RNA sequence: CUCGA
């Protein structure tokens, strides 16, 4: 997902959507300290995003359900 | 309100670089692309090269 | 990055930006955010349009 | 079917500068291959030597002029690059030019030590038109490769060199132009054999017998990179 | 007060003045780059909180 | 005002 992003609007739906999740994904790994699931080789924040996307770990859903459960493991 | 004024003249020198404006006297205007080495150039039969 | 100063450009996109090199000039914005990093890489790259 | 091995076989000098060689006898393919990797390394890297420094007295830049001579001192820097010498012993020296007196400044009046050697000294350098003028500098020469500009020398130095040492652009190699024809090899019964003679135009700071062989120490230099890593 | 023309600069050492001269105007045929000081001019400042 | 695309 350097080249085009064709591989990765196809799972989210529209560039729209693809653009806020992958900026709101991209800033977890920028200050939040939280580790990416691909293996990064080399690339900075935001291509990281765009390949999580790409094969299926990362989406909006998930992105909320990961983060409740963690602010429920704050609140105990 | 002036006390003294300095006036220091420079002499640059500027060769030809990638991006200067070359025209011929027809209306032929460009910009330099590429400075090649001498034996990529097309040469004749002669061996004198473009 | 290449040496020298002139911006290069791909002879392609010369269609869309009607762009003749003889003299022409373009303007080189970056973008800061993490938000506009990612408008420019799946909304506005030349791969797309 | 094993192969036939090319020779230098021919060296004649058509005058102090142009030369013909031949090389005798090749294959098919190989009578214009071995041309043109001969033409794109003789043209491109070949050691020799230049002008680089200017020293003259009582003048501080390149954009003033000096009493009693004809040209600027830019025109001077300007003639002093088209200098052929040739340095065997050393690798840098420092000539030294004196001369009084009305009349043109060749460059014959240099006196040069044993081992240099001005090849062209029917060179033009200067014109002096009063009798009470005079000239004097010392002149730097060193050896290289390739094409070594001005500012590139001076962003690579970081002593303070003093006013008044001026600088040079610096042309080194000593091929000015060189062409290559194929002709059908006198074999008697190899008869699709070839020849190829290397047609040659220097300044006189280079020797034909030496130039191919420079010229191909380079080319099977390359080459062994190829041979035996992969 | 007026402003002054001098070799001695604040804040900056040996390796720019090393071609202004004993008056603080540069030599004549001393090959500058860019960021190098032509004429040493300082100014006096009034007094500033801290 | 003059010049460049
Ligand atoms: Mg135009």
């Amino acid at each position: 997902a350097r080249v085009t992003v064709q591989d990765a609007v196809e799972k989210i739906g529209n560039r729209f959507d693809l653009v806020l999740v992958a900026a709101r994904r991209a800033r977890q790994m920028q200050v939040g300290g939280k580790d990416p699931l691909v293996p990064e080789e080399n690339d900075k924040t935001t291509v990281i995003a765009l390949r999580e996307i790409e094969e299926g770990l990362i989406n909006n859903q998930i992105l909320d359900v990961r983060e409740r459960q963690e602010q429920q493991e704050q609140e105990a | 309100g002036v006390l003294k004024i300095v006036k220091v003249y420079l002499a640059v020198k500027r060769r030809i670089q990638p991006g200067d404006k070359m025209a011929g006297r027809h209306g032929n205007k460009g910009v330099i692309s590429k400075i090649n080495p001498i034996e990529d150039m097309p040469y004749d039969e002669n061996g004198t090269p473009v | 990055l290449i040496e020298g100063k002139a911006i290069q450009l791909h002879p392609l996109v010369c269609a869309a930006y009607n762009a003749d090199f003889d003299g022409d000039q373009m303007a080189v914005h970056v973008p800061l955010t993490l938000e506009a990093q990612l408008e420019a890489r799946a909304l506005m790259m030349s791969t797309n349009n | 079917t094993e192969f036939l091995k090319p020779r230098l076989v021919d060296i004649e000098q058509v005058s102090s500068t142009h030369a013909k060689v031949t090389l005798e006898p090749l294959e098919r393919g190989f009578g214009h291959t071995l041309g043109n990797a001969l033409r794109r390394i003789l043209l491109s890297s070949m050691p020799g030597c230049a002008v680089t420094e200017v020293e003259i007295d009582g003048v501080l830049h390149e954009y003033s002029t000096k009493e009693g001579v004809q040209e600027d001192i830019l025109e001077i820097l300007l003639n002093l690059k088209g200098l052929a010498v040739r340095v065997q012993g050393k690798d840098e020296v420092i000539l030294t030019l004196n001369k009084s007196g009305i009349g043109p400044v060749t460059a014959a009046d240099i006196t040069h030590d044993g081992d240099v050697e001005i090849v062209k000294p029917q060179h033009v350098i200067c014109h002096l038109t009063d009798e009470n003028a005079s000239i004097s500098m010392r002149i730097k020469v060193q050896r290289g490769r390739g094409y070594v500009p001005a500012s590139t020398r001076i962003h690579s130095e970081e002593d303070e060199r003093p006013i008044g040492r001026l600088l040079v652009d610096a042309c080194y190699s000593p091929v000015e132009r060189i062409a290559y024809n194929v002709e059908a090899a006198r074999v008697e019964q190899r008869t699709d054999l070839d020849k190829l003679v290397i047609e040659m135009e220097t300044n006189g700071t280079i020797d034909p017998e030496e130039a191919i062989r420079r010229a191909a120490t380079i080319l099977a230099e390359q080459l062994e990179a190829f041979v035996d890593l992969r | 007060g007026p402003e002054e023309i001098t070799a001695d600069i604040p804040n900056v050492g040996e390796a720019a003045l090393s071609k202004l001269d004993e008056s603080g105007i540069v030599y004549i045929g001393a090959e500058v780059t860019g960021g190098d000081i032509l004429v040493g001019k300082v100014t006096p400042k009034g007094e500033t909180q801290l």
